[PDB]
Parts: structure tokens; sequence; C-alpha cells
């Protein structure tokens, strides 16, 4: 009855690209896990949805606040999403079966800042650094060049995902923007963006 | 998207067995020759219940528990655009496909006998390429095929409850398993079903959309009359376990007469040799000479075929994709072109030349004076057949070396070649021919009345009617 | 696997009533012998349940046609699909003038057991025709219980006996037919108008004659032939009345003309002829593949609404009342 419930008629029944405009944190998790819960009771196909967070206190939270899914529905950060999803099944389909298929995040003693130096110690030594400059993401650069070669890969993530689920979004590099706009624009998946009102 | 191939290595009755499949798949072949072993391979491929269960000594070819048992499905994958079924796959699959083979699958099977534990360990495989098979992954008793593919197996007051249940194995296939790619296995549901039923089930399985995929055992004629765009599978009955394909298709130019013809050959693909005749005063007079010689002729394998009307290519086409004999008895005729007089098409000859994989002749033209009519334009017509059998004599000889058999006028003068002196004593006329002619329904039947033993003889070891001889199977080497 | 050891279980049983059971009275039960078996060997059995004598008492329920292929002496019930169980006998035996056509006839009237309306026609012309104008009107005959039996040379009693006592309905479209007597000129015997009075339960007519000149022949003796069957067609309305009442349909010449009464103008249309009656008449089987490969559908309609086929309106059973 009433507005109350046309708004709510509004707020759930949603099918397109989702911006709300509200602050970081104040009861965000919970309307997070409503939407999901009724992404989940309103689907019945056999497609899958993403979550991506930054922190594991906050996955392990959600995990505890949904418990058992399975529709293969995908709940982690973002570096395992992109080592799980995009590098590792497709590496040896786009650069050939030089390149290792198991690997690990050790940024602890290489330094190096450029692509091409990077390119050879992953041909070479097999491990991978961190730029100098902080603004920097190597990973999903190799994620953008690897989905821009691939056609299996491009195939697999407009098979399967659905939705991407997005937190914390005011502290990003570009380079995500860039692969989750070439994630957006041509294999047609949805985003949900929370953020901040102003700085903070 | 499209089944291609399966090909059984060391499995049962299987030494190696490659078939080309398709959706819609219907096998048929005599008893004990394997046909629900062949349903088996799809049950221990792509179903759970059967697979959880392992393989036994008898699962292996002669009991000889050494070799491998190998099954591999070919999936074609060729649309990714516009079909629900291929990002089904796709979705699942993850890591074994690659771009520069993103158009055939393999799904594998290998079972190696232990020999101390007695058991038939089943490693399933999946790849794009026929090398480099990784294995399918899994956790506890899951793995990843069974995420993609539900197989339904359907086997049988009675009836009305089979009926029933059919609805009710559709309304499960429609509610509860929309998200997986769903495969019939129908074994036999021909059992205690009324006719009528048989062809409302070969309408309901052939002309709706909700059988998409299915492998369909059976022994009913009736429950084949609606088929069109199926794959047929025929197993032999040799001393080798032979499977025969054939995507049978029918053809935008037959399809006035569709019902004819699959009435007549769903009749035939279940015999060995197949006669192909005319119309049923060939029909009278060989099941008369048929009764009279060899009356069990349709115990062992043999057919009297009724076509009329067309061109010898479709039902020619099926029982040789499918190793059946044909063997064809025709007769050359002069057909009158529409809007034209006096020039004749070469119609049988049209029809045998058609058949051997050449083009149609050139339409001939013979006059006639006006006046001259009635019986003496029937023999100058006669005398032009003759000319033309004498003269195309070296394509005669290579239409009788692909069982086709061609007459000189007709089936009457062969006959008067034959047991002539018999029709001079029945008809008592001076023309036993021509009265036979007059009405060819009423005076055959009227023929076969009075013969008796060795006419029927004088007509079987004759050498115009070698079809027969083809036809019994009895040879002299 | 199967088939196999349903035949060995055959051979068992047989075996036990010759041994054991010399001293007693052995009446077989068998439900459905078709189940899992081919067709050939349907075949056999059914040669082996009515040729040999180890089969002398048997009550036998069945569901296939290609098991009654070599039924002679024999005692067929029906039961009926109607709102009161209704069981009909017949005794059936084949004669001794069709011994020489008895496996067409028991093929033939095999598949026919099964139906509810059976329409019989001569030949396979009509199959040819009455198959398109059935798929294009009413294309769930057969489901329904219909059926089509083509009866050639043959005088219709046998067939309309053992569905007449059965209860199944039979519908005869035909027509009559002036055949010519051996050694003899000029005297025609009146054929289908007998067939149907022998239907009827009355004795064959009259050998009719009629004379021509001898020059006029061709396309004008055929034309005196069909003058002569309309003024047969004319003078005997009574009897074709009461045909009528039994479901028995006469043409007047032919079906060709009945069908250039009904979709002439489509049959100048197609041919382009002036006598496309005559054209398909010069080749029966070719001519009507011809022309129903270029008919539609209101053409079809035109052949089904008209007057003169009201056995394809008793064939599928739709009735205004
Ligand atoms: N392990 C095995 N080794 C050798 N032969 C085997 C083995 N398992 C089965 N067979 C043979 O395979 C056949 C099994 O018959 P099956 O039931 O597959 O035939 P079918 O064509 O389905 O029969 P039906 O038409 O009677 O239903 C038999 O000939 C049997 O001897
Ligand atoms: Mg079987
Ligand atoms: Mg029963």
């Amino acid at each position: 009855m009433i507005e109350d419930e046309m708004s709510r008629e509004q707020i759930i029944k949603d099918g397109g690209n989702i911006l709300v405009t509200a602050g970081a944190g104040s009861g965000k998790t919970t309307i997070l896990v409503s939407k999901i819960e009724a992404d989940l009771k309103e689907n019945k196909t056999h497609y899958s949805i993403a979550a991506v967070t930054f922190t594991n206190k906050a996955a392990k939270e959600i995990e505890g606040r949904l418990g058992y899914s399975s529709r293969g529905n995908f709940i982690g950060t973002n570096d395992g999403f992109v080592e799980s999803e995009i590098i590792r099944p497709f590496i040896k389909d786009a650069f050939g079966n030089d390149y290792p298929d198991n690997f690990t995040a050790e940024y602890f003693d290489n330094q190096f800042a450029s692509y091409d130096k990077g390119l050879q110690v992953l041909k070479y030594q097999n491990i991978l650094g961190t730029y100098s400059n902080p603004k920097k993401n190597f990973k999903f650069q190799l994620a953008l060049d690897i989905l821009k070669k691939s056609l299996v890969a491009r195939q697999y993530i407009f098979s399967k995902y659905f939705k991407i689920f997005i937190d914390e979004y005011q502290d990003s590099d570009k380079d995500m923007h860039n692969l989750f706009m070439y994630l957006k624009d041509q294999l047609k998946i949805k985003l949900f963006i929370v953020g901040d009102p102003k700085q903070s | 998207m499209k089944f291609s191939n399966i090909t059984i290595k060391n499995f049962r009755n299987f030494e190696k067995v490659n078939i080309n499949l398709d959706n819609k798949n219907v096998i048929f072949g005599m008893n004990d020759i394997g046909k629900t072993n062949f349903l088996y391979a799809l049950r221990f491929l792509l179903d759970k219940e059967i697979r959880k269960f392992g393989f036994n000594k008898s699962d292996y070819h002669k009991h000889d528990t050494s070799k491998k048992i190998e099954i591999i499905l070919t999936l074609d994958l060729s649309n990714y655009e516009k079909d629900e079924d291929t990002k089904k796959l796709i979705s699942v699959v993850k890591g074994a496909r690659t771009s520069a083979n993103a158009d055939v699958f393999y799904i594998a099977l290998e079972s190696k006998y232990d020999d101390k534990e007695l058991y038939g360990n089943i490693i399933l495989k999946w790849g794009s390429e026929l090398d480099n098979l990784i294995d399918i992954p899994g956790r506890g008793n899951i793995n990843a095929l069974d995420n993609v593919f539900k197989v339904i197996y359907i086997n049988p007051g009675d009836g009305r409850r089979k009926m029933l249940s059919y609805s009710i194995y559709n309304y499960l296939a429609k509610k509860k398993y929309e998200d997986k790619i769903v495969i019939y296995l129908i074994e036999e549901p021909e059992i205690s079903l009324h006719r009528s039923m048989q062809i409302a089930l070969s309408k309901q399985l052939f002309e709706q959309s909700t059988y998409k995929y299915f492998f369909l055992s059976t022994h009913s004629p009736e429950l084949l009359y609606e088929m069109d765009n199926t794959r047929l599978i025929r197993v032999h009955s040799t001393e080798k376990v032979v499977c025969s394909s054939h995507m049978y298709n029918v053809e935008e130019a037959y399809g006035s007469v569709k019902k004819k013809l699959n009435k007549a050959l769903s009749s035939a693909l279940f015999a060995e040799r197949v006669l192909l005749i005319e119309g049923p005063s060939e029909k009278i007079l060989f099941e008369k000479v048929l009764d009279e010689v060899e009356p069990e002729y349709e115990l062992n394998g043999g057919f009297l075929l009724e076509v009329g009307g067309t061109y010898f290519n479709h039902y020619v086409c099926t029982l040789n994709d499918l190793g059946i004999t044909h063997i064809i008895k025709t007769d050359n005729d002069l057909k009158s072109k529409k809007g034209k007089k006096g020039v004749y098409e070469l119609l049988g000859l049209n029809r045998c030349l058609n058949l051997l994989g050449r083009e149609n002749l050139d339409e001939i033209t013979i006059d006639i004076p006006e006046d001259i009519k009635g019986k003496k334009k029937k023999e100058r017509l006669n005398e032009r057949k003759k000319e033309i059998f004498k003269q195309y004599k070296n394509e005669v000889g290579e239409f009788l070396g692909e069982r086709i058999y061609l007459s000189e006028i007709d089936l009457e003068n062969d006959l008067y070649s034959a047991i002539g002196e018999s029709m001079k004593r029945i008809f008592e006329n001076e023309d036993p021919v021509h009265y036979l002619q007059k009405s060819k329904l009423f005076n055959m039947v009227e023929l076969v009345n009075n013969l008796s033993t060795k006419d029927c003889f004088d007509v079987f070891e004759h050498e115009k009617f070698a079809c027969l001889k083809e036809l019994v199977g009895s040879d002299r080497g």
C-alpha cells in the first residue's frame, strides 16, 4: 500500500545499471546483502554474479551473512578475482605454453617500474614485482591485455558472469576503471558502485 | 549446440565403432545386437547414477579386462551466438578451450581394470583437442559434467499410465531443468501402446520443440510416421557389429507427398533386402509368385515396396546410407508432354540415369499419321521403346551392375516372354497382353487365380525376373 | 539381452506343454507378445500361431498389426471405446476363391482392424489425393481412428462383413465401370454397380451391350462410354439413393469427373489444356503427383466441402447435428 510500497517496488525490482548516491558505511552492507539475496531470489537461469571487496574481514563477514550458495557465485577481493578468473586459466591460451601456470605474488624484492622489464622477468625469473609509482596495477593491465587477446576468455565471462558488485570505489586506480569499463561496454555486465559524498 | 560423433572402443559388443550423430537420433536393428548397449554408453558418459557403480568384468569386450574402455563424444559448438546451450557448456568448462579450436569439443571416458580390487574405475576428461585432455574437476561425489547435462531415461491398468508418466517427465523437464541441457534416452516406447497413440507420440516427438535432444530405440514402424530432420542409425546383423548412419531430411519438392513416403519408407527401414516396384499389380503378381516359391521371404528380411510417381532418389539414398540392399524393377515409359503433340520424354530411362548419377536425356519426337490410332499407335510406341532399349545398351548393362532392372517395354511383355502359353490358355485371346493391360487391377487377380505350381517357377527362374532372386538372396556361388 | 530370451521362453513353455500335459487340455493365455520383439519375429510368431497345430486353444490380446498377417479360422473380438463396454465377435475365415490373394488381404485388413472409421478406396491415386486433402484440412485423422484402405480387384464383401461384425464403420467410395468380356465384342458387364448391389444383398445385373462404328475410336469411344455410364447412373437412381443410405458412394463416371466438378478451374490452370480429365487419365500415378504438387489451401477445402466427396466428411466424423 501507498508510496512506501511503491518506492520498494521501484528500488527492489530494478534490472538495469544501479548507481546510488550514498555515503561510505552507515548500513550500506545490509542493503548490499539485501540486494544480493534479492538478485539470487529473482534469478532462475544458469548465470552467476560476482562480488568484489578490498579487505578479507568484510569478505568473511559477507560470507557469514550469505552462508552457502551452490550457483557458483564468487565473493572475494579484486586481485583474487583477477588471478583466479582471468589470469590463470587463460595465460596459456593467450601467451603460449612458455609462461608458467602456477604463480605467487611476491612483491617484497622486485621494485621494477617498467612493462618491458616486467614481461622479461615473468619470462625469465617467473616472478612479478611492483612499480615504484604506487598508483599502478601490473596485474590489471595484464588481465586487460589477455582479455583483449583471448577469444575464449571473452566467451567464458560473457557466458557465466552477469553482474559485478563493487565495494570501496573511493581508493582505486584508473586501470581498474579501464578494465571495468571494458567489461561494461562490450560484454554487457552491469555495475553496482558505492562511493563517497565528498573527499574522505 | 549439436552432437557430431561418438567413438566407442572396447565396450560390451563394440570393438571400435564410430557413429556420426545429430540431435534427434533414432537407432534400430535386430534382437540381441547392441541397441541398449549403445544407450548404456550414453548413460555411463553423461549420467551420474550409472557412473557411480563403476565397471564390472562383463563390461569389457569378450571378458578380456586388459584393454582400455574409451568412449569419446564430439560436440559441434559452431553457434556461440543465439543458442543458450553453448553458453551453458562454455560457462562451466573455463580452462580447456582454445581460441584456435573454438568450434569443436570433446568429452572422453577412460577405464582400465585393476584386477586386484576387481574394479574398473571411470575417469572422465574434456578438451578442445584430442590430445591434451585434462581431467574434469570435481569435489566429492560431484564433478562439473553433472552441472551441464541432465539425462532423462524412459523405459516402460496400462497405456494411459505411461502417457501420464510422459507428461510428468515433460512437466519436470519444463519446470525443474530450465538451466540444464536435457537429453532423453527412450528405450522401446511402443510397449502396451495403441497405434493411434504411437502416431501421436511420433507427431509430438518430431514436430514439437519439447524434445530437442533424444536417442530413441524402437521396433515399431508406426512411431516413425512423422520423421523429419533426424539421424537414422542401423545396427547390422552381421558377424561384425557395424552401425550405419543417415541424415534423414525430406525435401521441399516432396512435401506434398510426405506422409505416403514416410509410411512406405518407415515400413521398409526394418528389412534387409528391399524390392522397389511401381504399383499394386506388381504387388499382386509378386505376392502370388513369392507365396508359391519362397513363402517365408518376409521372415528372412525381404520387403516389397510400391513406389509410384517418384524419381527413386530418396529411398535409394536412405537405404544405401543405412546398408540395406535395394533392388529396383522398372520399365521404360514414353511420357507425353503437356501442351505439346508428338514430343515424348524417356521417363524410365531418365529415372534410372538420375539414380546412376547422370543428367536427363533430351526429349524425343516421333510422329504418326492421324488416322492411325488405337492398337497400332501402341505398337509403334512399343517399337520406338525397343529401338531406345537397343541403342542405349551400355547404359543398361551398368544399370544391371547397380541392381537396377529396366524392362524392354513393360512387365506384361516379360510375363508373356515367361508364361505366355498359360496366358494364351487362361485369357483365350490372340492378345493376352492387351487384355491384361485393359483393366490392370481386375485381370491380374483373374490371372493369379488360375496360375498354379510350375508357372510361378517359370516366372521365378526366368532371366527377366532376376530381381526376385536378388530379393530372396539365393546365389549359385 | 531381450527378444531371444522371450522366444526361448516360448519354446520352454511349448516343450512343457508337449511333454508334461499330454493328458490335459492346454489353454494358452498370451498377453501382448509384440513386446521388445522385431517385426520379422512377429510374422514368424504369427505363422507359428495360426498355421501350426501346437496352439489348439488360445486367447490372444495384442496391439500389433504385423502379428495378424497370417490369420485364418479365428474369432476376432473387439472391445469398443464407447461409454458402455461392448465386445463384438466375428468368425474370421478366408474363402477358397480368395486363396490366391490371401496375404495382401490379410496385411491390408490387419492394419485396418485397429481403426474406428475405415474409408475403402480403389488404388494409390485416391491415396495420394486423399492424403494431400486430409493433410491440408484435418491432419490428425489417423490419431482419431481414421484409416484409408485400398481394395483393388475385389468385390468388397469380405472387408465389409469383417468390419460390420466388429462394429467398425465402413465407408466405400467407388465408381461404376463397364468391363469388357473376354471372347466377346461390344458386350460390357456392369462392374461397380454389381459390386454395390452385391454389397446391398442383391443379385448381379444382366450384361448390357452397346454398338459403335469401327472407325470411331480414341477419345470419342470413351465419350460414348461416358454418356452410356451417365444413362446407367440416371436410370438406376433409387438404387443409388439406397446405396447412399448405406454409406456407399458411387460416382457418376469417375473420380476425375467429380474432381473436375470440384476444382476444375484449378485443373485448367495447372495442366493448361482444354481436357484436364483426359491428361490425368493418360498416366494416373505421375499426373496425380503433378496435380497435388500444385494445389494449396482453398482447393482442398473445395474438394472437402463438395457434395460428391461426403465420404471424407464421413471418415473425419464431423456432423452438423
Ligand atoms: N561383455 C560382453 N562381452 C561380449 N558380448 C557381450 C557382452 N555384453 C553383452 N554382450 C552381447 O551383447 C548383446 C546384448 O544384447 P542387447 O540387449 O544389447 O541387444 P538389443 O539389440 O538391445 O536387443 P533387443 O532388440 O532384443 O531389445 C548380446 O549379443 C550379448 O552376447
Ligand atoms: Mg534393447
Ligand atoms: Mg494390460
